[PDB]
Parts: structure tokens; C-alpha cells; sequence
């Protein structure tokens, strides 16, 4: 299509073609080396468990703000209104 | 490899019980069970030479099953295991075979030239890491 | 696999005793139970061929609970727990089969 | 060693998005801090002139 190889293999002396190569077993022959990048995964798990739990205080900061910040809102209406009542006592007092 | 010898080739809509080791980009040995919802496509029953393509396999739920399991494990070795978690069904349903349909999702048979074989659905029910620290690990992920 | 052996394929309005194995986004094994409320489609009785097809199948009752539990499993893999058991009745429900409605 | 070395590049990047996400969620949220305060402020005014 560099690109994509094609998925034919002709044997031009006997006639011979292997059509398609299948693989299921990719395993390192030496052990340390599986125990070294067993390692890996298990730091690259971490990793991502570090970042979901990020999202999630990420997630729980902006909803403390968010409620926080409609608390203040609410917080100056019922101001605003009690000392409109402040008015009328302050007046006649 | 050769297990069951009978004469009577089914070629009725039927399953495959696979079951394959696979491994991915950050490497957490991995095995998963495969359905390989299955039947013969014989467009021509009456034509004898089309017939008699259908046993140019001598194992044909071994050729299917193993090429399912390399277009699994290959796409797979392309992918992080916490994306695979997330969305395993759909990539592996999509690399096995088919190309965009609607990028965009795969479609839903799998043909082989050779025999008339075909491969409707592919179902899985058991992603199962294999080594014992990994699990312990992700347990203390959901914890 | 095979337990059951019977010659008469039960048709009509009945279900199925399924539990399945299953995972999600943050990894907590869960166990759940399924019912499959089942029954067979065919609108043309006295046809053969049509009724011939009921029997394509070997393992009706297999195939169905496995493909629905492709289905259950492959959807709740992309959900968190605690949304899953928010709104687990309606996801399971809705990824099975169908669309939007 | 060299597949060390990979295990830090991955890594590294893996602690790239981390602090990407974190600063762009921050910043958001600098974002809808402003906004609140504003309209906190916002109705400070009325607080404030009957005041």
C-alpha cells in the first residue's frame, strides 16, 4: 500500500507457497530477563492506579469548590437578606 | 493437535472452547477463553469440486482457532494492558477480522477461502491474568 | 458443556439458571446471576425448512448464555464499580442487545 | 540494563500525562474558581450597596 508486505510466500523450485504465518508464543528463553520486565508491569500498573486515583481527587477538589463556591453564593443571599430585615430594626432603633 | 477422529465433519452453526496465552505491550501474562461462533458457507451445495473443497483442511477448527489466536495476540501486543482492560472486547473483537464498518467499528464474520469456513462472533467471558502478583497487585488498584 | 440430553427442545416462554464471572474497569471479581427469559420465533410453522433450522444449533441454550455473556462482560469492562452498581440493572440490560429506543 | 531504560522511558512519559492532567484539571479549576468568585461578587453587590 513504508507499508504492508503482502501474504504470499512462492517457492519458485518446487512449487511450495505458505500463505499465512501464525505466532502465539512469544516468550523470552532466559528467566531473569521475565523476572526484570515482570518488574515493569508491575510498576507500569501502579503507574496508572496512581493516575486514576489522580483523576479522582482531581474529580473530588473540583467538587469541594464547586459546592464551596455556591455555599459562598447562598452564604451572601441569606446576608444580603438579614440585613435587609437590618434595615427595618436599625431605622426604627 | 489430534484429539477427536470422526468422519462425520460438522459444519452446522457451533463454537469453538479455545482458550490462549497472550501478552501485551507492558507484558502481564494473560489468558482468555474464546467462543469462535462458527458455521460452513457452501454457496453451491450441488457442485461436487466445491463440496469437496470443504476437507482441503485437515484441521480446520486447529487452522481457524490457532489464526484467531495469532490476529489476537499480535494486535494485542499493541496495546497497555489498563486500555485492554478498559475496552478488550471491542479491540479484540475488531483485529481478528474486517476493517472500519461505519476510526470506526469492525464487522462481524470472518471468512476463509480455503475451506468455506466462516467465523460469525467471537465471545469471551474469562480475562484472567496468569501470574499471581499481578492480581494482587490490581486488587489493592480496586481496594 | 453437556449435561443434559433430552430429544424434546423445549421451546416455548422459559429460562435460564445462568451466573457468570465478570470484570470491570477497576478490577473487583463479581459474580452475578442471570435469568434469560427466552423463547422461540417462528412465523411460519408448517414451514420444513424453516423449522428444520430450529436444529442448526447443538447447544442452543450454550450459545445464547455465552453470547449474552460476551455481551455483559465486554460492556461492564468499560464501566467503574461504583457506577456499576449505580446503574447496573439498565447497562447490563441495554449492552446485551438493541439500541437506542 | 536496556530493557531498564525502556521501563523509564515508559515510565517517564506515564508521569508526563500524570502532570499534564493534573495541570490542565488545575487549571480548570482555577477556571470555575474565577467564575464563582465573580458571581459571589456578583451579588456581594446588592449585599453591599443596601449594606
Amino acid at each position: 500500500s513504508l507499508p504492508k508486505a503482502r501474504d504470499q510466500a512462492v517457492f519458485p523450485q518446487n512449487g511450495l507457497v505458505v500463505s499465512s504465518v501464525d505466532v502465539q508464543s512469544v516468550e523470552p528463553v532466559d528467566q531473569r530477563t521475565r523476572d526484570a520486565l515482570q518488574r515493569s508491569v508491575q510498576l507500569a500498573i501502579e503507574i496508572t492506579t496512581n493516575s486514576q486515583e489522580a483523576a479522582a481527587k482531581h474529580e473530588a477538589q473540583r467538587l469541594e469548590q464547586e459546592a464551596r463556591g455556591r455555599l459562598e453564593r447562598q452564604k451572601i443571599l441569606d446576608q444580603s437578606e438579614a440585613e435587609k430585615a437590618r434595615k427595618e430594626l436599625l431605622e426604627l432603633e | 493437535p489430534h484429539a477427536r477422529r470422526a468422519l462425520c465433519l460438522l459444519l452446522g452453526p457451533d463454537f469453538f472452547t479455545d482458550v490462549i496465552t497472550i501478552e501485551t505491550a507492558d507484558h502481564a501474562r494473560l489468558q482468555l477463553q474464546l467462543a469462535y461462533n462458527w458455521h460452513f458457507e457452501l454457496k453451491n451445495r450441488n457442485d461436487p469440486a466445491e463440496a469437496a473443497k470443504l476437507f482441503s483442511v485437515p484441521d480446520f477448527v486447529g487452522d481457524a482457532c490457532k489464526a484467531i489466536a495469532s490476529r489476537v495476540r499480535g494486535a494485542v501486543a499493541s496495546v497497555t494492558f489498563d486500555d485492554f482492560h478498559k475496552n478488550s472486547a471491542r479491540i479484540i473483537r475488531m483485529a481478528v477480522f474486517g476493517f472500519e464498518m461505519s476510526l470506526p467499528k469492525a464487522r462481524d464474520q470472518a471468512v476463509f477461502p480455503q475451506n468455506g469456513l466462516v467465523v460469525s462472533s467471537v465471545d469471551v467471558q474469562s480475562v484472567e491474568p496468569v501470574d499471581q502478583r499481578t492480581r494482587d497487585a490490581l486488587q489493592r488498584s480496586v481496594q
